[PDB]
């Protein structure tokens, strides 16, 4: 029976400020992230045509990927089914950060049952500009 | 491909 409940601008802003990396690859994150500390994190657009936006981090020698989703005005990382979301991209970073910080920022390789979390601490957005 | 799930909070 239930019923639900600017993008542009802030992805303006968090380009103009470096962190928001574009049409970059994974790939091309992974060079991007080879050589910052673990925790270092990156925005850009997903590859993948149901997604807009990924988020790529590193964390114990490698660099790791999820999307984004964004439906209703508010956002998610992928494969989080029923749950409320955030206003912003920087608003579902920011509480990231702060689960990071109280040892609750964890992922899988699997969304089966009883699948493994392991803990990843972040840090820093990576600016794309030279300095 | 290194995509992986974080965990819902």
């Amino acid at each position: 029976s239930m019923v639900q409940s600017s993008l542009t601008e802030e992805l303006k802003k968090l380009a103009k400020q470096g962190w928001y990396w574009g049409p970059i690859t994974r790939w091309e994150a992974e060079g991007k992230l080879a050589n910052v500390p673990d925790g270092s994190f990156l925005v850009r657009d997903s590859s993948d045509d149901r997604y807009l936006l990924s988020l790529s981090f590193r964390s114990h020698g490698k660099t790791l990927h999820t999307r984004i989703e964004h439906s209703n005005g508010r956002f998610s990382f992928y494969e989080q089914p029923d749950v409320e979301g955030h206003t912003s991209i920087v608003d579902l970073i920011e509480h990231s950060i702060g689960d990071s910080e109280n040892g609750a920022f964890c992922y899988s390789r699997s969304r089966l049952p009883g699948s493994a979390t392991y803990p990843v601490r972040l840090t820093n957005p990576v600016s794309r500009f030279m300095q | 491909n290194n995509y992986v799930y974080i965990d819902p909070t």
